[PDB]
């Protein structure tokens, strides 16, 4: 009973990282409804705070078990549990900033356990990340496809800026089950991540995400599966 | 696609035992987690696609056992200590999301049912 995916699941997360050489750690806890595609988390900076950069570059690194999938697509990442999966991401921002991430996901004692390692580099001094001028992510579409025995996703991800401008990243992620799992074909995932509350210096932050997979081929019949 | 074919329903005596089967076929049979529901629908027990996790409704725990032959994508529900009120049509259903709990709406593929009578 401590090794299955219930309709309500909690998670714990630890992140160690650096951005432009500034080392930090985060610990958090979350919860959500994996088959509905919804989740929330509360994150706390436990080393290196206050962070001298925008929280928003970290927020997408805190949970793909909580994606609502069509009934006729193998839910590769759910299927990988309890052992779980690993993911690796590269984000290329339009001003030369780069974020690379690796992550381990497992199911232990009835909760998901996430361990994240992050390296952000080359953010410019007069850009919005190092000056905390961002204001959350627009909804995204992640184009998923199998490749080389893993599941890949690509996103053109748009960060809102306080001045009404926008700031784009190109993102690629590899998601790989720890044991062999049947891979899906290509499909898309619609995602929206919100920061629902935070303290003044973003050392305590609450997030919400909704994510839903959809077929990208198959005509009307493959809609709303 | 996943197709499910059940077998094994029979008449047994009170206190008796039976073994039901459900064979999954189709492109996603290897990824099919299978759950049994009975309709006199109510959850009975389920087993993950890998055969490695099982979950039993309260009334089934300790007297029923589920197993999976991964080479045939077939599951077996061994029912012991059966009583008249276990009489029902037993359905097996499947999902591709590693779900083995009681919400029937999370199983999108259904077998045809098999009749168990205890009397
Ligand atoms: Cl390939």
């Amino acid at each position: 009973n401590m090794a299955i995916i219930k309709e309500f699941m909690r998670f714990k997360v630890h992140m160690e990282g650096s951005v432009n050489g500034h080392e930090f750690e985060i610990e958090g806890e979350g919860e959500g409804r994996p088959y509905e595609g919804t989740q929330t988390a509360k994150l706390k900076v436990t080393k290196g705070g206050p962070l001298p950069f925008a929280w928003d570059i970290l927020s997408p690194q805190f949970s793909k078990a909580y994606v609502k999938h069509p009934a006729d697509i193998p839910d590769y990442l759910k299927l990988s549990f309890p052992e779980g999966f690993k993911w690796e991401r590269v984000m290329n921002f339009e001003d030369g900033g780069v974020v690379t991430v690796t992550q381990d996901s497992s199911l232990q004692d009835g909760e998901f356990i996430y361990k994240v390692k992050l390296r952000g580099t080359n953010f410019p001094s007069d850009g919005p990340v190092m000056q905390k001028k961002t204001m959350g992510w627009e909804a995204s579409s992640e184009r998923m496809y199998p490749e080389d025995g893993a599941l890949k996703g690509e996103i053109k991800q748009r960060l809102k800026l306080k001045d009404g401008g926008h700031y784009d990243a190109e993102v690629k992620t590899t998601y790989k089950a720890k044991k062999p799992v049947q891979l899906p074909g290509a499909y898309n995932v619609n995602i929206k991540l919100d920061i629902t509350s935070h303290n003044e210096d973003y050392t305590i932050v609450e997030q919400y995400e909704r994510a839903e997979g959809r077929h990208s081929t198959g005509g009307m019949d493959e809609l709303y599966k | 696609q996943v197709q499910l074919v059940e077998s094994g329903g029979s008449l047994v005596q009170p206190g008796g035992s039976l073994r039901l089967s459900c064979a999954a076929s189709g492109r996603f049979a290897e990824s099919s987690s299978m759950g049994w529901f009975r309709q006199a629908r109510e959850f009975v027990a389920a087993i993950s696609w890998s055969g490695g996790a099982t979950n039993y409704a309260d009334s089934a725990k300790g007297r029923f056992t589920l197993s999976r032959d991964n080479t045939k994508n077939t599951v077996y529900l061994q029912m012991n200590s059966l009583k008249p009120d276990d009489t029902a049509v037993y359905y097996c259903a499947a999902n591709l999301g590693n779900y083995i709990s009681s919400n029937q709406r999370l199983y999108g593929y259904w077998g045809q049912g098999t009749q168990v009578t205890v009397s």
